């Protein structure tokens, strides 16, 4: 049976074709004091050193990549990789070396017998039942605007922008260090990374709740520290991912997440625009934050024609849309052909991708 | 080579196909336009035009009650289609409730829908996030 693995910039998911979800997820991480990897690297950081082989969802230290996956193959999924059919994901605008790379060490190192790559926001709108629309997928490294259309990616409209679930982690473990706390370690990042999680969301209208969380305390929670200490979170709850729709919140230029869905959008034929707007599908960790969706559909609103109709949809599966795409692909009966073979692989070798994979 | 692809759009008519655990499966011709709630299909319209050529509308219906294993493969069946037919087909999002006209008017008379329908193809499996958070000591440590 055929495996699917999702390796993004934070997290591994793992697991297999048929499955309605992965079997594990572990952090993409290789530590060393001679090495640990994932879930076991994490939890003997006490006594290592991180690194982190996948940076803005691309690809930066095949070394260690090559760790996670043997990691991902024999202690996670615990198969031998020479038995089954492996689809992997990738970024929007990967390198065209990195996937003929990752080819590479899949039919050399790991012998599979078959292989496919598919692009991670492509996956994510099949997971939601479309062959149109337009993507927003955030994760821990990078976020994308990836707009679709008959069942492939426009490339020329896609955005890439370098803010995503860490820059929001390290903003939060700044102003809650403005509010009277330290978090010297590395190791408390995953605990400001748990705060963020568990109690930071989109306000709807920010400058209101700023002036909410000024005249009253009904905005502010209670969060545990490993130690024992009990501290409070006010207004940095929702100015944490405000940042995502004004960046200049960390000193970044760029666009906020509503108007590069819509600089992306205005890069398409404006034949295929009302179905873009009436179709966008978030995905990934950094879109769980509660209020984001209706934040979305009001700032899109605004600067659509006001005859537009738009819907935003946010599965509350959408941690995992990317993988469950791979499984659902990987799982037909018409894609049995359409894997990259050992035999195909040994005649053309590694540029045999760029035309097997879009 | 899927033998389905190899009869979808060889003629003027419609073809209906019902997603059946990851697999495209023909609809009996005598139950066209009943459909289950349960489920996602796949439907082919093909037009003979006055130049000889064939012009394909290719529709994938969505079911209220249908599982996500189903309205993906429903999807993702449709893209393999058109491109199967050079891309020519127009592809159509169908959602129960909420169909185009030109969808409806495939029916002669009326398109009726039934519940039930064919169980999902997943595996219902319970994911171990193995990312634990550091405990006291473990902060210590990093300190020194
Ligand atoms: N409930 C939540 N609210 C806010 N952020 C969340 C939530 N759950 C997870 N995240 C964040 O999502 C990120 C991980 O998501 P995901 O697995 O999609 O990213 P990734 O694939 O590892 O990274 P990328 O796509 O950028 O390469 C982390 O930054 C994590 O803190
Ligand atoms: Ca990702
Ligand atoms: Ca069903
Ligand atoms: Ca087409």
């Amino acid at each position: 049976t055929a495996l699917v693995c999702d390796n993004g910039s934070g997290l591994v998911k793992a697991g297999f074709a048929g499955d309605d979800a992965p079997r594990a997820v572990f952090p993409s991480i290789v530590g060393r004091p001679d090495s640990y990897v994932g879930d076991e690297a994490q939890s003997k950081r006490g006594i290592l050193t991180l690194k982190y082989p996948i940076e803005h969802g691309i690809i930066t230290n095949w070394d260690d990549m090559e760790k996670i996956w043997h990691h991902t193959f024999y202690n996670e999924l615990r198969v031998a990789p020479e038995e089954h059919p492996t689809l992997l994901t990738e970024a929007p605008l990967n390198p065209k070396a990195n996937r003929e790379k990752m080819t590479q060490i899949m039919f050399e190192t790991f012998n599979v017998p078959a292989m496919y790559v598919a692009i991670q926001a492509v996956l994510s709108l099949y997971a939601s039942g479309r062959t149109t629309g337009i993507v927003l997928d955030s994760g821990d490294g990078v976020t994308h605007n990836v707009p679709i259309y008959e069942g492939y990616a426009l490339p020329h409209a896609i955005m890439r922008l370098d803010l995503a679930g860490r820059d929001l982690t390290d903003y939060l473990m700044k102003i809650l260090t403005e509010r009277g706390y330290s978090f010297v370690t590395t190791a408390e990042r995953e605990i400001v990374r748990d705060i963020k999680e568990k109690l930071c969301y989109v306000a709807l209208d920010f400058e209101n709740e700023m002036a909410t969380a000024a005249s009253s305390s009904s905005l502010e929670k209670s969060y545990e520290l490993p130690d024992g200490q009990v501290i409070t979170i006010g207004n940095e709850r929702f100015r944490c991912p405000e940042t995502l729709f004004q960046p200049s919140f960390i000193g970044m230029e760029s666009a906020g997440i509503h108007e590069t869905t819509y600089n992306s959008i205005m890069k398409c034929d404006i034949d295929i625009r009302k179905d873009l707007y009436a179709n966008n599908v978030m995905s990934g960790g950094t879109t769980m934050y509660p209020g984001i969706a209706d934040r979305m559909q009001k700032e899109i609103t605004a600067l659509a024609p006001s005859t537009m109709k738009i819907k935003i949809i946010a599965p509350p599966e959408r941690k995992y849309s990317v993988w469950i795409g791979g499984s659902i692909l990987a799982s037909l009966s018409t894609f049995q052909q359409m894997w990259i073979t050992k035999q195909e692989y040994d005649e053309a070798g590694p540029s045999i991708v760029h035309r097997k994979c879009f | 080579e899927h033998p389905e692809f190899l009869k979808a759009g060889k003629e003027p008519g419609l073809q209906i196909w019902r997603v059946e655990k990851f697999d495209l499966v023909p609809v009996p011709t005598n139950l066209y336009g009943d459909f289950f709630t349960g489920d996602a299909y796949v439907i082919l319209k093909t037009v003979q035009l006055r130049n000889g050529n064939l012009q394909y509308d290719l529709h994938y219906w969505l079911g209220n009650e249908c599982s996500q294993d189903e309205s993906g493969a429903a999807a993702i069946f449709t893209v393999q289609l058109d491109d199967y037919l050079n891309g020519r087909a127009v592809q159509h999002r169908e959602v129960q409730g909420f169909e185009s006209a030109t969808f409806l008017g495939y029916f002669k008379s009326g398109l009726k829908y039934k519940k039930g329908g064919v169980a999902s193809g997943f595996k219902h499996v319970e994911t171990q996030e193995k990312n634990p958070l550091p405990s006291k000591e473990t902060i210590e440590q990093e300190k020194q």
